[PDB]
């Protein structure tokens, strides 16, 4: 519900710490969840240059975009 | 800042959250291991044991929310 930010900072986590689009791929397509390519370069894109820990580390949750309703 | 292997199951179970499939240790441990980035096993147990009901928000306060010792 807040998109590929989750996949990237895995990634980062404990990968490569500047995840790409390829990379979130990867971490979804192992538990077979669906990915627009473009929707993850976005996020990337979005997230590219933070601090995934520190990120996350007051954000378990609205991982970069929050919630869109409407 | 946490334990990037409590971090990292986090976003395992964020993943998971985001097409809200089927939430299993094994499915953690899949994106654990497709990542790269591991994690306390106990964590993956007891995530697969909650996120099946909880919200990932309660992650944020795994059954403690301290800060200082």
């Amino acid at each position: 519900a807040m998109r590929y930010v989750a996949s990237y900072l895995l990634a980062a986590l404990g990968g490569n710490s500047s995840p790409s689009a390829k990379d979130i791929k990867k971490i979804l397509d192992s538990v077979g969840i669906e990915a627009d390519d473009d929707r993850l370069n976005k996020v990337i894109s979005e997230l590219n240059g933070k601090n995934i820990e520190d990120v996350i580390a007051q954000g378990i949750g609205k991982l970069a975009s929050v919630p869109a309703g409407g | 800042m946490a334990s990037v292997s409590e971090l990292a199951c986090i976003y395992s179970a964020l993943i998971l959250h985001d097409d809200e499939v089927t939430v299993t240790e094994d499915k953690i441990n899949a994106l654990i291991k497709a990542a790269g980035v591991n994690v306390e096993p106990f964590w993956p147990g007891l995530f697969a044991k909650a996120l099946a009901n909880v919200n990932i928000g309660s992650l944020i306060c795994n059954v403690g929310a301290g800060g200082p010792a």
